[PDB]
């Protein structure tokens, strides 16, 4: 929400 | 065999900013 | 961490951020004890009053990390789930009671300046250093105050209490293998962990080696840095016999 969305490979 | 020795403060010999208050309490 | 600072960079390389999958959220904290295990509170995993009892996918373990919410590219590592072991006498219907989880990962996560195991203590070292009045430090990710989220790692040392006084300030049943930690009104200084620090490590300095040894898990309290009050910590040392029998099992 707050958090940047992270690599979609994990 | 390598636990607890943080690489950027123990491996380098040096001390983090509070780290001494808790050697301090070991009386 | 109410009445913490701000971590200095690899203060806290063991520390360890419990991750939610979808919606992409931080559930707790937890600590690394070696290049494959993860520790932490059972109840950041299995609590049924809150509806809560994740499974290893629904979860990722991100390691490394200063930042709360950013994804630190080239330094934070994110580790998948093999599987999550609960003591089986975790006591969630009463008071928390052997509140510890290991978590297996699926790869070996690979030591860095920002990622290295904390040591668990030996019988002789926490007879040593499990004293009221030694201090021990608590790292987190969660609430700046009972009643908002800080931008990095935080860190706050904390003097362990005296079993009667923890007692004295609570209706609910303390075990043995529970200690609390933090300040008296009477002593000024103040701190404490908070909601979002849970499982995260409570750990000590072993003057006698030098070595970081994590001797509690953030368990719990009742608010967060109240006056009379004080935070609960898994005691590590009593429930070594189950971490061993995992890790040399699995
Ligand atoms: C028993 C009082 C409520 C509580 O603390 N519980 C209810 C079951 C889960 C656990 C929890 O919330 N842990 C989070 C927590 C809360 C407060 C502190 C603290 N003030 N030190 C630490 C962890
Ligand atoms: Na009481
Ligand atoms: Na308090």
């Amino acid at each position: 929400g707050d958090f940047e969305e992270i690599p979609e490979e994990y | 065999a390598d636990c607890g020795l943080r690489p950027l403060f123990e491996k380098k010999s040096l001390e983090d900013k509070t780290e001494r208050e808790l050697l301090e309490s070991y009386i | 961490i109410v009445e913490g600072s701000d971590a200095e960079i690899g203060m806290s390389p063991w520390q360890v951020m419990l991750f939610r999958k979808s919606p992409q959220e931080l559930l707790c904290g937890a600590s690394l004890i070696s290049d494959r295990w993860v520790l932490t509170a059972a109840h950041c995993l299995l609590y049924p009053p809150w509806d809560k009892n994740f499974t290893e996918n629904d979860l990722l373990v991100r390691i490394g990390k200063h930042s709360r919410t950013r994804y630190e590219r080239n330094i934070e590592k994110i580790s998948m789930l093999e599987k999550i072991y609960i003591h089986p006498r975790y006591n969630w219907r009463e008071n928390l009671d052997r509140d510890i989880a290991l978590m297996k990962l699926k790869k070996p996560v690979a030591f860095s300046d920002y990622i290295h195991p904390v040591c668990l203590p030996d019988r002789e070292t926490a007879a040593s250093l499990l004293q009221a009045g030694y201090k021990g430090r608590v790292t987190g990710w969660g609430n700046l105050k009972e009643t908002g989220q800080p931008s990095v790692l935080q860190v706050v040392n904390l003097p362990i209490v005296e079993r009667p006084v923890c007692k004295d300030s609570t209706r609910i049943r303390i075990t043995d293998n529970m200690f609390c930690a933090g300040y008296k009104p009477d002593e000024g200084k103040r701190g404490d962990a908070c909601e979002g620090d849970s499982g995260g490590p409570f750990v000590m300095k072993s003057p006698f080696n030098n070595r970081w040894y994590q001797m509690g898990i953030v368990s719990w309290g009742e608010g967060c840095d109240r006056d009379g009050k004080y935070g609960f910590y898994t005691h590590v040392f009593r429930l070594k016999k189950w971490i061993q029998k995992v890790i040399d099992q699995f």
